[PDB]
RNA sequence: AGAACUGGCGAUGCGGGAUGAACCGAACGUAGAGUUAAGGUGCCGGAAUACACGCUCAUCAGACACCACAAAAGGUGUUAGUUCAUCUAGACAGCCGGACGGUGGCCAUGGAAGUCGGAAUCCGCUAAGGAGUGUGUAACAACUCACCGGCCGAAUGAACUA
RNA sequence: CUCUUAAGGUAGCCAAAUGGAUUAACGAGAUUCCCACUGUCCCUAUCUA
RNA sequence: GCAGUCAAGCGUUCAUAGCGACAUUGCUUUUUGAUUCUUCGAUGUCGGCUCUUCCUAUCAUACCGAAGCAGAAUUCGGUAAGCGUUGGAUUGUUCACCCACUAAUAGGGAGUGAGCUGGGUUUAGACCGUCGUGAGACAGGUUAGUUUUACCCUACUGAU
């Protein structure tokens, strides 16, 4: 163990003196304050004496006439939130929280054995943190009861590996993509084969994205969308079990697919091309985005966290009817969506040209900004839930934080030794988990831009992670077979 | 150097290039030593083989790097054209690989020779020698894909025509199947094929002629389609960059006929899309294949669409053929006399 | 070699806090020319370095298109990448690249002679071997000896023209290879310039 | 000249009247001319020819095999597929080296008549921090061409080598002298800086000191290879 | 390489191995006769240009150090074997005839019709005919083979060992 | 226990004319160059004892 | 070279006790001809005038073969040793380099330690450095310094 080297003979006598105290002298100088939103509006001049940052909420809330608490910043050189005034008039930058605290995930629960192979994917349920599905390189998927740390229906069906899995946002159906040619829809409770398996794609399945709730009619089930290595995409209906329209624009394999906000599929593909795809035209392309010098791995949206959960907020308290579920799905969307009172969904891509381009496909088929930084290839990209920071995982052992609105560089997370495969957020938009080619997963404090806590556990490579929506629990999976669950 | 690059050595694939350079050392250097020579003699023997085999490669590559035309800092016409044929990134990489592989061979030579001066017997020295030449062979075996690429660009780039950008020229442009090769055949001496289908010519052909005791040069150029214009082919793009970069006149060629599987509105739509190429240029339009069908015979609403082409600031619309060759001789005279006024007006500045 | 539980085991190891401590100190430190380095501390440096560039390397075209497909008889490459936007932008993107060429000929005229001697049909003379001296392997061998032998190299400088009489090269070598060797200038021939000038040079080199 | 001239010439004027009859016969004779070349071509030209003919057989086996194979008819994530790449030490008991080899004698004087200096001819890791000592006080000379800093380590797992810097020499067979001079040899066990591999102990600390055993004799070619003791 | 034993030489001539410390034979007084050892018998050179069965042609064979080295293999050089196949329901080699229909299969594209390419590689009618082995056209065309068939008539092919 | 970067414009203040060993002269002492001159050489030939 | 990977085969018989050809993947430092000014301890003598001959592993001349070989020039290969292969600068050293002519300035062997020399054998003189209490010796460095045949036999060249 190489050490942090010791304090010198003078540096002891520095410490042995009494010093400082917090004090706050009184403090009442009349320094002028401006108020500004990070969205757009400036709101004009007060001039009080100095006060604690809890009180400057209560000054704002009566002025705007809300009771919404607010986070504060100042000096934008610097960028850093009396606590300001010790560093030396103040332009105060206010911004809404969504009020919360998800905790730092520290302890493991002990390692859950099961299927005897590497674990390829691992998705939580949206509505509750007890339910969590895993797809292995053994032909079984498995659903875990996570409160009791034990298997809830060991699940069989396929005759090759299961590469990706996804839970439907309404929370009725699980879908399982395969190394053979097939998709199998499952019920959580029974764990039984809903008809025959969905067969249509000729090569293996790359990712599965659900049709989100606020589009779908109240009292109809959400349709699946499935991309595959042959390069087509099919749109599966769950009841009839048959595809409506194959879509075959891409020449090479499709690396991932996402179903967007406004009836619009996005498909990140190996022909260096990102295809914006309208549903109403019945299988038809509208816009074709070209930047990249290499193929495109992964495609993140600003809404994707809201679209994944679909109506079920952090409590998980259920919708009483589909007409309620419509409104709850619309309201969680319209928390993030109306930023300036306009539905501006941001799209972002990763590719092996060491670069992420930032896109707004409805407004312009040009790109906005070119996030360029990494040495080796970026692999995963993620927006934060509130659409405010972007962060991307890379093969040069380092995770780079980029501002979401203008694609501007913020900082880098350093700590990981070997290559980083994927990341995920805490719902409150503070903590940020990441998984590596080495053993360890780490969790990253986004506000101070720092390592909160390292957690070792596994014996080998770790491919998959996910954070539970409530934010008690974090899953993991990889090459040593054992599913570890992590908590406070 | 400028204007066509015929003299570049020739350049073997890595199997053969290794077979040359290794065997040249065996032949040219002395091949006998005996173990009970003095250690100085044994060390000298092996030092000389590592050195000589080194400079066998560092010769052979240096002729490639010196030979090949240096794609940026040529002249923007050529700089482009070699992109549109050979791909400029693959070109620049493939040579830069050879530039790197030059340096590693020197390094391997200089490092082993410095070991080989401490070699204490015949066996140690002999092993150090084989250890040097194996590394060189490994470096060159890792050069199989570039050398195969370069060998084929060498063969092609020799066979390009020299054109001066700076001389008086004239481009000869339009759709496929119009006539504009059989103009070039009859105006000058040149062997270009005259065959009734679309893309017979696939590169820029050239021919020269003297009018007013002065060398011109015609350029026949494969042909353009209208398109969405972001994507056109490497065959089509040659012509666009020829019209863009080069100075000179340009003869547009229309076939006003039912011949060509190509509607005559779309010829005008080509002209108006291509228009911003011509701003520097001076232009003429030529209606080829008169003799069957005529410009005078035509429908009125059709014949308006020539008078749309008239509206562009500086043009004229000549009749022509290739059945009577007095008329084709008038076209070059108008083409040249419009040029020389622009050259003299450029000169007298 | 006697079998042992020692080996296979991990010898050295580092704390994840201590990386976070040492990564900051690259930002802090600060050199001081009156200070000088005796020992270094054994540290895993590749972890501590990699600082933030803002540019990235170029993309790897060889993976996407080989060579055989890029040009040949095999040759699967009908259209260019990325290619131009529009024929206004193309003709804009020619005319500056013409005049940028036409500049460099008028520049490299005034840089020059070299071609006009070849047109006149004569060559420049042989460079004399004395202007080498020295240079030479026999003396540069003698140099890299005394650097390797010495524990403080000092480096004497002609106080007429010390910038010309410096040499880089060795100092760039010394920092890379042998940081424990200390290094120090001596201006001398301080007779042969005026008194303010020597006082200046020590200021500009200190 | 200009473009595909010979191709255009062949397309018009046409080859040569007895071209077909020439080429067809050359292929008929080639059977005989292989079997002549094999039974002539002395002395290296004969060796190369046979070495080639073996390959040109061994290919034609694999084509005919692959035709016969084609006539009849681990698991990773999405982002990792569509890609590619006791306590016994692995060399116990290496050959013993005499002290008279390795140590070449260096004689000093006008009359070369004093001996006493010794030069280590085998390869050496020296330190981080070295400096030579005065020429009168020196004796055991380790010269600078034989001073390796970085070794070429490989892993039994994984199947990837890396070029890693040496940190120490800990155990040297054939005496505790050659450890202390730092003589690399075959068999020697050396501290390697491992940080490019990215090993992490359970405990979560991350590792940059692994012992590795050298696998070759770096006298006989300049590279120091080694295998990690894992 | 260091240990253990037994031979040979050193003090030892003689026969043979063209010549020779250690290889094959061999009990040294002086002579005569006979018979042999190892080795030999075209001539040098004493003794069969004996007899018998096979194998070998080397544009610098071999006559041997042998129970090795260059050595493992390259050859349309020759002979003898071994194990599978094919065959008067006509093999092997030749010519002659067929080699077709869904179809110019899908994307790809300036043009690709079996043959610049990428994914599949199926059904039908068959005596047999690949979504095609190659040459060839800007594309088609035409020729070719792989596979059937007629003519001819009895043995032939492949892979190994010596 | 605490601590060391000021000298500024083509020659400066200064100290008992000079700031010096970058020492004149001398040398069968060691070494480099230039002029003159030449059979040293290209390339050797001839003559006398 | 080390560590593997495929597998025509060996292993008395033999798939999966161990070996294992031909292929083949790993880095020894950046994919855009940027520089890359890296010169990093030969503890042993060779180097050159004169003159001859030999090898071929051919640099040039002769005749062939193959290449996008149109000419022109060149590269790669075959037979080939008949016949050629130079002039100078540089010792703060030259195990090399450069520039100039040239059809071309190929590589070697026997060299020419009694034909003649220059460095080094190499002793006595002297100085400077390092080491030694010193006599002295050496990590060095610098300067000064006598070996002089044929008339014998053979060979070679001419002569009776
Ligand atoms: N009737 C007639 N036909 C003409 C005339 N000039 C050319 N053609 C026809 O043009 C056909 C060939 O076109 P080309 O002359 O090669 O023109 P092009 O194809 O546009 O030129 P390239 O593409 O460069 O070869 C021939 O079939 C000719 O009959 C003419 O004056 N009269
Ligand atoms: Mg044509």
């Amino acid at each position: 163990s190489t050490l942090i080297p010791p304090p010198s003979k003078k540096q002891k006598k520095e410490a042995q003196l009494p010093r400082e105290v917090a004090i706050i002298p009184k403090d009442l100088p009349n320094v002028s304050i401006k108020f500004q939103a990070l969205d757009t509006g400036d709101n004009a001049l007060r001039v009080p004496g100095a006060i604690s940052e809890k009180q400057l909420e209560e000054l704002l809330n009566q002025l705007n006439g809300t009771s919404v608490p607010y986070t504060f910043s100042c000096t934008i050189k610097a960028s850093d939130p009396y606590s300001s005034l010790i560093k030396p008039q103040i332009t105060l930058l206010y911004t809404p929280r969504a009020v919360f605290k998800v905790k730092p995930v520290t302890r493991s629960s002990s390692a859950i054995a099961g299927h005897g192979s590497t674990i390829l994917c691992s998705a939580f349920a949206p509505h509750t943190s007890s339910r969590m599905v895993t797809g292995a390189g053994d032909n079984t998927a498995r659903i875990w009861d996570c409160d009791t740390q034990t298997p809830m229906h060991t699940l069989k069906g396929h005759y090759n590996w299961v590469l990706c899995v996804s839970w439907s946002p309404d929370g009725e159906v699980i879908a399982t993509g395969s190394m053979d040619n097939t998709i199998r829809l499952w019920d959580p409770k029974s764990g039984q084969c809903l008809g025959d398996a969905l067969r249509g794609h000729s090569k293996w399945i790359t990712s599965l994205s659900w049709e989100p709730i606020h589009l779908v009619k109240p009292g109809s089930k959400p349709r699946l969308a499935s991309s595959s290595k042959d390069g087509t995409i099919k749109i599966w209906d769950t009841v009839s079990r048959v595809c409506q329209y194959t879509m075959s624009g891409h020449t090479n394999s499709v690396s991932c697919v996402k179903w967007g906000g406004q009836g619009l599929l996005y498909s990140g593909s190996h022909d260096r091309t990102v295809r914006v795809w309208d549903i109403n035209s019945q299988g038809r392309c509208i816009n074709i985005l070209k930047s990249h010098a290499h193929w495109v791995n992964h495609l993140s949206l600003s809404t994707d966290y809201a679209l994944r959960i679909g109506a079920f907020d952090h409590t998980g308290k259920k919708p009483s009817t589909p007409e309620e579920a419509q409104k709850k799905a619309l309201e969680n969307y319209e928390k993030i969506c109306k930023k300036n009172g306009n539905s501006e969904e941001m799209m972002v891509t990763a590719s092996d040209d060491y670069t992420m381009f930032l896109w707004n496909p409805l407004k312009s088929t040009k790109p906005i900004a070119r996030m360029t930084g990494h040495q080796k290839l970026v692999n995963h990209v993620a927006f934060s839930p509130d659409g405010r920071y972007i962060v991307s995982a890379s093969f040069d052992n380092s995770i780079k934080l980029w501002d979401g609105r203008d694609g501007k560089f913020i900082s880098t997370f350093r700590g990981h030794v070997a290559s980083v495969y994927q990341v995920a957020w805490s719902s409150d938009c503070r903590l940020l988990v990441s998984c590596s080619k080495d053993t360890t997963l780490k969790v990253w404090d986004v506000r101070t831009r720092k390592l909160s806590v390292d957690l070792p556990g596994h014996k080998d490579e770790v491919y998959t992670v996910d954070w539970s929506v409530d934010g008690k629990r974090v899953c993991s999976g990889g090459k040593d077979k054992m599913v570890r669950l992590w908590t406070h | 150097m400028q204007l066509s690059w015929k003299d570049i050595p020739t350049v073997a694939p890595a199997n053969d290039l290794l077979d040359i350079v290794l065997n040249r050392t065996q032949r040219k250097t002395p091949t006998v030593i005996r173990p009970g020579f003095k250690i100085t003699r044994i060390r000298a023997f092996y030092m000389r083989k590592v050195k000589y085999t080194g400079e066998g490669f560092v010769e052979k590559f240096e002729d490639i790097l010196k030979g090949f035309p240096n794609i940026n800092d040529v002249h923007p016409f050529h700089r482009d054209l070699m992109d549109t044929l050979y791909e400029k990134n693959h070109y620049k990489i493939s040579l830069a690989a050879i530039s790197r592989a030059k340096s590693l061979v020197e390094q391997v030579a200089r490092d082993y020779v410095r070991l080989l001066k401490f070699g204490q017997s015949l066996f140690q020295c002999k092993q150090l020698k084989r250890a040097a030449l194996g590394r060189m062979a490994t470096i060159v075996k890792k050069l199989r894909d570039p050398l195969a690429y370069l060998e084929q660009v060498r063969q092609h780039i020799g066979r390009l025509p020299s054109i001066d950008p700076n001389t008086r020229t004239l481009l000869i442009c339009g759709y496929p199947n119009v006539g504009k090769s059989s103009f070039l055949r009859c105006i000058t001496k040149s062997d270009v094929d005259v065959q009734p289908y679309a893309f017979t010519t696939k590169s820029l052909y050239v021919g020269h002629f003297d009018y007013k005791y002065l060398r011109f040069q015609a350029i026949d150029t494969p042909g353009i389609l209208d398109r969405p214009t972001e994507e056109m082919n490497n065959i089509e793009m040659q012509s666009i960059y020829a019209i863009a970069h080069l100075r000179s006149c340009v003869l547009y060629f229309m076939d006003l006929s039912e011949q060509c599987g190509f509607t005559i509105e779309a010829q005008v739509k080509l002209f108006h899309s291509i228009k911003p190429l011509f701003a520097n240029k001076s232009v003429m339009v030529v209606i080829n294949k008169t003799d069957i069908i005529r410009p005078e015979d035509l429908d009125e609403e059709r014949a308006q669409l020539l008078e749309s082409v008239k509206e562009v600031p500086g043009v004229e619309i000549m009749t022509s053929s290739c059945q009577l060759e007095e008329n084709v001789m008038e076209v070059r005279n108008k083409a040249c006399e419009k040029l020389l006024a622009s050259r003299i007006e450029n000169k007298l500045k | 070699v006697q079998p042992d539980r020692r080996w296979f085991g991990n010898t050295r190891v580092i704390s994840q806090d201590a990386l976070q401590h040492f990564r900051s100190a690259l930002g802090e430190t600060q050199k001081d020319t009156y200070q000088v380095l005796l020992r270094r501390n054994k540290l895993p440096m590749s972890l501590l370095e990699e600082k933030d560039a803002d540019e990235s390397p170029k993309a790897r075209i060889l993976d996407t298109e080989s060579y055989a497909d890029a040009f040949g008889p095999k040759a699967q490459r009908k259209r260019p990448r990325l290619a131009a936007s529009n024929l206004e932008d193309l003709v804009k993107a020619t005319n500056e690249d013409i005049t940028k060429y036409e500049e460099k000929q008028v520049l490299d005229a005034t840089l020059g002679g070299n071609q006009e001697d070849k047109e006149n049909g004569w060559t420049s003379a042989a460079k004399e071997a004395i202007f080498s001296k020295g240079q030479s392997k026999r003396i540069w061998n003698e140099l890299y000896k005394v650097i390797d032998s010495s524990d403080v190299v000092i480096h004497v400088l002609d106080a007429r023209d010390p910038l010309g009489t410096r040499c880089k090269s060795v100092e760039e070598y010394m920092k890379k290879e042998t940081p424990h060797k200390h290094l120090i200038y001596v201006l001398n021939k301080c007779d042969l310039v005026p008194t303010w000038v020597a006082a200046a040079w020590v200021k500009h080199l200190s | 000249p200009q473009n595909d001239y010979i191709e255009r010439h062949i397309k018009q004027h046409g080859k040569r009247l007895d071209h077909e009859e020439r080429k067809r016969k050359r292929e008929a004779r080639e059977s005989h001319k292989i079997s002549e070349r094999a039974q002539k071509l002395t002395g290296w030209k004969g060796k190369q020819f046979a070495k080639k003919r073996y390959a040109e057989k061994v290919s034609m086996r694999k084509k005919i095999k692959a035709h016969e194979q084609s006539k009849v008819k681990d698991a990773l994530p999405t982002y990792l597929l569509d890609r590619e790449q006791k306590f016994s030490v692995p060399l116990p008991k290496v050959r013993g080296i005499s002290e008279e080899e390795m140590f070449k004698v260096i004689k000093t004087g006008k009359s070369r008549s004093k001996s006493w200096k010794r030069m280590i001819t085998k390869h050496t890791f020296v330190g981080e921090g070295f400096t030579r000592r005065p020429v009168k006080m020196e004796r055991i000379i380790r010269p600078s061409a034989l001073r390796q800093k970085k070794a070429n380590v490989t892993h039994p797992e994984l199947g990837v080598t890396v070029f890693l810097p040496i940190l120490a020499v800990k155990k040297n067979p054939q005496s505790p002298m050659y450890t202390q001079l730092g003589v690399l040899t075959k068999g020697t066990i050396i501290e390697v800086n491992v940080s490019e591999l990215g090993m992490v102990t359970a405990g979560g600390k991350v590792v940059w000191g692994k012992y590795a055993q050298v696998t070759n004799e770096p006298d006989r070619d300049g590279c120091v290879n080694a295998v990690l003791l894992v």
